[PDB]
């Protein structure tokens, strides 16, 4: 009769061992996962959004902690976002071409080439995009001018 | 749905409550033919038998010996068995039966 | 071999001495009848949980039973089954549009009008959503903004004592569980960081002095 | 025949061919990501006793264990403390022997 | 006789109950993997080769579902690509020059 | 008194067990982490630091 309940309160105890093991096994995934980002934030300007804090990472400053680490992030949020129709590609002529460094961006009468940080209407030219295939694998067709002064 | 989620107001979507076994509807029993019959026929129907002090001895083995048949025959006077059921008799598996 | 399924035709051919088989997973799949000499499968009856299609108790109680794997036909409004088993409580519309509640494998279920129906979904394609102009935002003003962010690096280290944890100010317990070996030990080893070794029995011994006292005469 | 391992420094300098893009096709790719889980309970009772009355009898000698795997599984700590919910206690109720 | 096979389901069950802990624990890690894949691809552009779909990101779509998260990655791959030979550094009369 | 030290084995068993499932979790963890380094550091130059 007493083994019957220590058995129960070893199996209870085994299962306390195991939920342990595994924070501890959490908590060393976490430990790397601030050592790569004390490494891509302090050491280096990393472009990941809401990487190193919620924004776009300018600099990082390292805080001691007990048993963590404590990271000053100075970054900028966006205080007021506009939604815009954007396209996978265009299609002058044939030779779609889709946006490099940057998306495809319409007021609503023209198209133009801007990254998505920032509003910035820049003219569609060759140096803007790229070529690929035709415009008939590509789902997505609309018509434009690519000009290049 | 209410008892499982612990909730007066189901939200919509599908719930998992509890599941569906099929029980086995019939019982069926299967076994090879019933061939070998043990000779009861040449002891109990035999024309010539012999005297108390010189009885014999036959020996009935790897057969199936099929007891209902005796049993429900209103030939027999006495059938009284010691030791063992008159209806468990087909029952029950034995090495050598001597008549 | 007492087990429980159904017996089906086969289309395999036995050793004329082997009389049952079984599957790569060592369950029972077909056996020989001793009397026909035929092959038949042995598959496991219908196992499947049921589930109730409920369009939220806000708009309205009529509700439709769902059976998950199983077919009509066993189990004890308006009666149909599905690619998913078999629906009680719905309808059988031939129509076909977007998914509103996914029962699940296939179908969906809908509340329309007054009563529940069915309706088979296509799931064409779903490139068809790139060409759909959805809207992106894209920032024109920024202001500054610091964040805190605190992640975990090092564990307290965490001890186990069996003694006071299994037995709570009790002297037995303690003398019957120092009869269950050193199991605190690589408790606490492993908690520690050190992974358990996997040996025999070098340590441990089922001895016995068998201590009874002699009958009188 | 015994490795030297002088130094992997030496495939640096190996002139390895690097495959750089010229042309690209316009693809989609469709990715799930599990984030929540269903919320799995566990019934000793029926797990551990199939259909058994005596099983369940001396499990319920056990403790609550059970209590402990549900609150463990839906995300909750174990509390690491003495016995203060369960007692080694007996009664002796074995009889008196006739004189 | 009863509790060894108790015993044995038990340790069973614990086994059930540490397996059902750990995927528990890689659907966290997953969530959180499919919350910073959303907030890298869907709130920006990014730069990292083969994360937010197969090839060079350009823009994201985030899909609901039941525990999950459904991205619609719109990305271009390599349709043609050249083996070209390269080097670690230059070298121009000293001052040894990298890419 | 054989059973006793039985279950004392089996609940260390059981924690070797565990302890392997849980080196086999992160084992693929690190698996998946060397795939997306591969993905990210062969097939192109990540701007990532260190
Ligand atoms: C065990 O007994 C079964 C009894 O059904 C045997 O199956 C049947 O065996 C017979 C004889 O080989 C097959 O031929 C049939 O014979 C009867 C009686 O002569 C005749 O009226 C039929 O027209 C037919 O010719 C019969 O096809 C077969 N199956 C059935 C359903 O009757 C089985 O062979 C026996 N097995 C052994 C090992 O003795
Ligand atoms: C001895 O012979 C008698 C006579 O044939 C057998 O009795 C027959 O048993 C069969 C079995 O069903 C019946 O159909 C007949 O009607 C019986 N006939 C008579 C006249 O009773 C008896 O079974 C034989 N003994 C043994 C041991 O087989
Ligand atoms: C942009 O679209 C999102 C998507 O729902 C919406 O929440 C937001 O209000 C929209 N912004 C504007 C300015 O229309
Ligand atoms: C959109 O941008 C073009 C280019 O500057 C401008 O001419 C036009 O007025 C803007 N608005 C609309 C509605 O086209
Ligand atoms: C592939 O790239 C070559 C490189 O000049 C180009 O001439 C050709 O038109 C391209 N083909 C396609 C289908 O993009
Ligand atoms: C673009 O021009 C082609 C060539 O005439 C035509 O087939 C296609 O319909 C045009 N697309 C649009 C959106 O105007
Ligand atoms: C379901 O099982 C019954 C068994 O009587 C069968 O008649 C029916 O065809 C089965 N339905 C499906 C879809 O397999
Ligand atoms: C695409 O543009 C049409 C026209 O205004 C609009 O009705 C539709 O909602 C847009 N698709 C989106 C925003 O996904
Ligand atoms: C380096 O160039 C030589 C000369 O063709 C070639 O044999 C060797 O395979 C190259 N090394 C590589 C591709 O790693
Ligand atoms: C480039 O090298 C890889 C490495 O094995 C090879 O598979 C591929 O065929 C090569 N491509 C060309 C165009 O030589």
């Amino acid at each position: 009769q007493i083994d019957r309940l220590i058995t129960g309160r070893l199996q209870s105890l085994q299962t306390y061992v195991t939920q342990q093991l595994i924070r501890a096994a959490e908590i060393r995934a976490s430990a790397n996962l601030a050592a790569t980002k004390m490494s891509e934030c302090v050491l280096g300007q990393s472009k990941r959004v809401d990487f190193c804090g919620k924004g776009y990472h300018l600099m990082s400053f390292p805080q001691s902690a007990p048993h963590g680490v404590v990271f000053l992030h100075v970054t900028y949020v966006p205080a007021q976002e506009k939604n815009f129709t954007t396209a996978p590609a265009i299609c002058h002529d044939g030779k779609a071409h889709f946006p490099r460094e940057g998306v495809f961006v319409s007021n609503g009468t023209h198209w133009f080439v801007t990254q998505r940080n920032f509003y910035e209407p820049q003219i569609i030219t060759t140096d803007n995009t790229f070529v690929s295939g035709n415009c008939d694998v590509v789902i997505g067709i609309v018509n434009n001018t690519v000009y290049d002064p | 749905t209410k008892c499982t989620l612990k909730s007066f107001t189901v939200e919509k979507g599908i719930y998992q409550t509890s599941n569906f076994r099929v029980q086995p509807t019939e019982s069926i029993v299967r076994f090879p033919n019933i061939t070998n019959l043990c000779p009861f026929g040449e002891v109990f129907n035999a024309t010539r038998f012999a005297s108390v002090y010189a009885w014999n001895r036959k020996r009935i083995s790897n057969c199936v010996a099929d007891y209902s048949v005796l049993y429900n025959s209103a030939s027999f006077s006495t059938f009284k068995c010691y030791g063992v059921s008159p209806t468990k008799l087909n029952d029950l598996c034995f090495t050598n039966v001597y008549a | 071999l007492t087990g429980t399924g159904v017996l089906t035709e086969s289309n395999k051919k036995f050793l004329p001495f082997q009389q049952f088989g079984r599957d790569i997973a060592d369950t029972t799949d077909a056996v020989r009848d001793p009397q026909t000499l035929e092959i038949l499968d042995i598959t496991p009856c219908s196992f499947g949980g049921v589930s109730v299609i409920t369009p939220g108790t806000n708009t309205s109680n009529q509700v439709a039973v769902l059976y998950q794997g199983v077919n009509c036909t066993e189990v004890p409004s308006n009666v149909f089954q599905t690619r998913a088993g078999c629906l009680i409580g719905a309808e059988h519309v031939n129509n076909s549009y977007e998914c509103d509640i996914p029962i699940g494998a296939g179908i969906c279920a809908s509340y329309q009008t007054q009563s529940i129906i069915a309706y088979t979904m296509s799931l064409g394609a779903e490139n068809s959503v790139a060409y759909s102009n959805n809207s992106i935002a894209i920032p024109t003003n920024f202001t500054i903004s610091v964040t805190t962010e605190i992640l975990p690096v090092s564990m307290t280290k965490t001890s186990v004592d069996c003694t006071m944890y299994i037995c709570g100010d009790s002297t037995e317990c303690s003398n019957l569980l120092l009869q269950y070996g050193s199991f605190c030990t690589q408790l606490n080893r492993a908690l520690t960081g050190i992974a358990v070794e996997q040996d025999k029995n070098t340590q441990e011994v089922f001895a016995q002095v068998k201590q009874i006292y002699k009958t009188p005469p």
